[PDB]
């Protein structure tokens, strides 16, 4: 259909790493600014990093020099490349772009585990 | 290049007069859905006649083959109820304007998608009291509330959700939207209040305002008009002397407190119609400068230019009898006033390519630097009496 569909979550342990890919479909990632976000079981969800049309990226502070955005155009994906996880990283992920974002529409989101 | 993607006759419903009129319409691709008295033979297009993000309804009663657009405008949710003949005619006009709307949805999608920077991150009724009604349409209502938290007083203009589904405007003189939130089925807009009181009861209570006061005060509406125009593309249409109040310091306020009545007394106020919008003919910036040239008649003069307790007669003399003056008003005065009021739009001060310009030069306005009146540099003649923001003198 015309949707964005998170995969790559699961169980880690802390200073592990993690790829978190955003498949879109019916959506061209090369046309939009796209983003990362996360929201854990009890707070608000965080914008985490953003990459524009023109490749540059851009990251909230608890998450910059671990994490790096990326976008594969042929592929038609977002990817969220994870290292140093820390429990506080504990949270499902979610990929957007801006106008879905307004209209809170969100895909399934996946689920990044890190504890020890 | 806006080009034409349906046009033809439709019968609008009016407000006013004769209820249900032929007019010819044509549907633009910028979304613009206007409507003449004559198709027309070739300004810049008013965002009142833009079709985007509208929800159109089909109906049955009062006509047979009825239909409904809705638009939320700003703050105000307005509706066009047209009729056709045929039920097929009927849908290929509710197609033709949902597709130059989705159309329009679309290509502003993805330009914005195109252009977000790290602009992508992610109130309650509670925080109320409740005061005073201050007006009712069809669609909600707008209520005078005091802030819990801060005491300060707002307006809060309160919307029915399911008739609807930071961009603020930088002028002095008009009314601005502090939040905007929702709850399960209301979409609400507080709003600023001005503690200066109410220029309709300043008016009355000194039965005239010299032509400099009224020029002080036009001089603040005309600035107002000017922005709207020429940079929200937007007419008002509701300019009386009861959307004016004062601040604190005595400046001009126009308030944003109309909802539209059509479906629960006429929507507006009938002595400030403009011919054009009584005949529900072609209109444009001009029907303001009828409403400035209206209320400064009526603060220079102390009454209005068109009376009459029968409506049905007070529009004949909207429509019809040319303007009087009392014997005391001054020529500059009288001047300005005649070119406001003129019947026809286009020869109306004001109704040129020029606009708010035309009546800036006026010599009514001689000496009037416009930009000190945007900066509010202008000192006001009267202050009211109210020496803090949460002072209730002119309520209480
Ligand atoms: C039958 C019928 C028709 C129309 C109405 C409502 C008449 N217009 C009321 C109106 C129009 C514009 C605005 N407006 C303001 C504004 C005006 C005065 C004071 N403060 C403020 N903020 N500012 C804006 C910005 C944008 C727009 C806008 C309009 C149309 C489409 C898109 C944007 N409008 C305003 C306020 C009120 C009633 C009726 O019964
Ligand atoms: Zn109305």
């Amino acid at each position: 259909q015309v949707q964005l569909q998170e995969s790559g979550g699961g169980l880690v342990q802390a200073g592990g790493s993690l790829r978190l890919s955003c498949a879109a479909s019916g959506i061209d990632v090369r046309i939009k600014t796209m983003a990362w976000y996360r929201q854990a079981p009890g707070k608000q969800r965080e914008l985490l990093a953003s990459v524009l049309v023109s490749g540059s990226t851009n990251y909230a502070d608890p998450v910059k020099g671990r994490f790096t955005i990326s976008r594969d155009n042929a592929k038609n994906t977002v990817y969220l490349q994870m290292n140093k996880l820390i429990p506080d990283d504990t949270a499902v992920y979610y990929c957007n772009t801006y106008g879905r974002l307004r209209r809170d529409v969100w895909g399934p989101g996946t689920q990044v585990t890190v504890s020890s | 290049d806006v080009a034409i993607v349906k046009e033809g006759w439709l019968h609008k419903r009016g407000k006013y007069i004769k209820t249900w009129r032929p007019r010819y319409f044509l549907l633009k691709n910028d979304g613009t859905f206007i409507g003449y008295k004559e198709r027309p033979q070739d300004e810049a297009p008013l965002n009142n006649f833009s079709v985007a993000q509208c929800q159109l309804m089909k109906t049955e009663r009062p006509r047979p083959n009825t239909f409904i657009i809705r638009c939320l405008q700003w703050t105000t949710v307005i509706e066009r109820t047209f009729h056709v003949e045929t039920p097929e005619e009927r849908e290929e006009w509710t197609t033709a304007i949902q597709t130059v709307a989705d159309g329009l949805k679309k290509q502003e999608e993805e330009e914005m998608d195109a252009s977000a920077e790290h602009t992508d991150m992610e109130v309650t009724m509670n925080e109320f009291e409740y005061l005073k009604l201050l007006g009712k349409g069809t669609f909600g209502k707008v209520i005078l509330v005091k802030e819990k938290a801060t005491g300060r007083y707002y307006a809060m203009k309160i919307l029915k959700k399911e008739v609807i589904v930071l961009q603020n405007s930088r002028h002095p003189f008009l009314t601005a939207l502090k939040y905007s939130f929702q709850t399960h089925d209301r979409l609400c807009f507080v709003m600023e209040y001005a503690n200066g009181g109410e220029l309709f009861f300043h008016l009355s209570r000194e039965r005239v305002f010299s032509e400099d006061r009224a020029r002080f005060y036009g001089a603040e509406i005309v600035s107002a008009l000017d922005y709207l125009h020429s940079e929200k593309n937007v007419v008002y249409r509701d300019l009386k002397l009861e959307n004016l109040m004062l601040d604190k310091d005595g400046h001009i306020k126009i308030t944003d407190f109309g909802l539209c009545k059509e479906g629960i007394t006429f929507c507006g106020t009938p002595e400030y119609l403009a011919p054009e919008v009584l005949e529900d003919n072609d209109y444009g910036r001009a029907v303001d400068w009828w409403g400035l040239g209206v209320v400064m008649y009526e603060m220079m003069c102390g009454r209005l230019p068109f009376y009459n307790q029968d409506h049905e007669k007070l529009f004949e003399l909207i429509l019809m009898e040319e303007i009087r003056f009392p014997r005391t008003l001054g020529p500059e005065a009288k001047s300005l006033l005649s070119g406001l009021l003129k019947k026809d739009p286009k020869q109306r001060l004001g109704g040129g390519s020029e606009d708010a310009k035309e009546i800036m030069q006026h010599r009514f306005f001689a000496g009037i630097v416009w930009q000190h009146v945007y900066e509010k540099k202008l000192s006001p003649p009267f202050k009211p009496q109210v020496t803090s923001e949460t002072d209730t003198r002119y309520f209480d």
